[PDB]
């Protein structure tokens, strides 16, 4: 429960508690400040603390709804790009959170969901601001979530293989042709794609999948 | 400790994850190039990347002072106050105890020594050279600060994060001491 003193001694104090690591306290400050005075001088920077402190503080489910409310309130502002960029590090880190939580019990089939709703995030980003600050980085992240997400894909037709579910896998592998021909997981996959193609008895088909596994060394 | 504060979460391992390659066609077959969702586009760069690259959020000045409007662009931020306001931010600059080096009273600017900053979220503190006036733009008038040069650890910086940072608190710490009388 916030003491009732003015914004700006509030900000001031919400500001030492975030210089101080000390997020919690940063969050509740920035909070009752966000409520009290939401037609503020300075609400927007609230609101960016709010989200770095979130962040910090890995609250992402909340970090992300003031993300959210931000981008609607504020289309245009010049720092829409970092409030992008944090959206997709949220994203990011409820995944490493999700694969930490069942360190050495997983399943190769459970879905990364989180680290497709970064992908979806950063690319907006480098799609709409790619003279961004966040641009290099946030590419940088794309191109290891493409991988770990087809490698998801990979998982599941190696699943449906393992029980001689032939069109599950063509289906599956077909899919990743279609959205990640460019991941080292498809390559890995074709294969499979092969295997299910000869046990439907399709060599037209098993054969063009060959042509391809071997112009790809 | 800081480190931790200025720092994306995780590690830098996605720094490691190889190259992505669009897939060779045989011949008598045609492949289409990467597109559409899970396209990534060609950047690169470059700015800063894992645990170089410094997440807080960025500083836009503050309109500590009623109906006061603010903007930062480049190295320079201001302040539209709604005259006689330059003696005002002299005594705020002097009151902070930052060394002016010269000084155009008539023209309402002067430059500063370097000024030592002092944040607990900073592992090597910052310290900044700035020219600091007041423009007769209305009425209204601009309070402006400029940084002309920054440095930390010694070193010169120009990246437009830290410039943005630290023309950000001069110009808080003079509306700030502009609300603090008025
Ligand atoms: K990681």
């Amino acid at each position: 429960e916030v003491p009732d003193n003015p914004p700006n001694e509030i900000y001031a104090t919400a500001q030492q508690k975030l210089q101080d690591g000390n997020w919690r306290q940063a969050i509740t400050q920035l909070e009752a400040l966000d409520n009290r005075y939401p037609f503020g001088p300075y609400s927007q920077q609230v609101q960016l603390d709010l989200i770095y402190a979130y962040y910090k503080n890995a609250d992402l489910p909340l970090a992300q709804a003031a993300i959210d409310r931000f981008i609607r309130l504020n289309p245009t502002h010049p720092n829409i790009d970092y409030v992008m960029y944090m959206r997709g590090l949220t994203n990011m880190a409820l995944d490493d959170s999700a694969l930490q939580g069942f360190f050495g019990v997983d399943r190769s089939d459970r879905d990364p969901q989180h680290a497709r709703a970064a992908f979806s995030d950063f690319s907006k980003l480098v799609r709409g601001y790619p003279n961004s600050q966040y641009t290099t980085d946030a590419t940088k992240r794309l191109v290891f979530l493409k991988d770990r997400l087809a490698k998801y894909e990979y998982s599941v037709a190696e699943y449906y293989t393992e029980r001689g579910a032939w069109v599950a896998v063509v289906n599956r592998v077909e899919g990743m042709l279609r959205d990640y021909p460019d991941t080292q997981a498809t390559r890995d996959a074709l294969p499979l794609m092969e295997n299910a193609y000869r046990q439907m008895q399709m060599n037209a088909q098993a054969e063009k999948v060959a042509k391809i596994i071997a112009a790809n060394s | 400790d800081s480190r931790y504060k200025r720092q994306v979460s995780g590690d830098e391992a996605y720094l490691e994850a190889a190259p992505l390659a669009e897939l060779h066609a045989p011949a008598g077959m045609i492949l289409p190039v990467t597109s559409g969702d899970y396209a990534i586009p060609v950047t690169n760069g470059s700015g800063a990347v894992g645990k170089a690259l410094d997440i807080r959020p960025p500083a836009q000045p503050l309109a500590l002072v009623s109906g006061a409007r603010t903007q930062f662009t480049g190295d320079t931020a201001s302040l539209l106050v709604e005259n006689t306001l330059w003696p005002q931010v002299v005594s705020v600059l002097q009151a902070k105890n930052y060394t002016i080096t010269q000084r155009d009273d008539a023209g309402q600017t002067l430059t500063t020594d370097w000024v030592q900053w002092n944040r607990l979220d900073e592992d090597e503190q910052y310290r900044g050279r700035y020219q600091i006036s007041v423009k007769p733009q209305g009425y209204q008038q601009a309070v402006t600060v400029k940084l002309l040069n920054l440095e930390q650890a010694g070193k010169p910086v120009a990246d437009a994060a830290s410039m943005q940072r630290y023309s950000t608190e001069m110009m808080n710490v003079i509306s700030a001491g502009l609300d603090k009388s008025a």
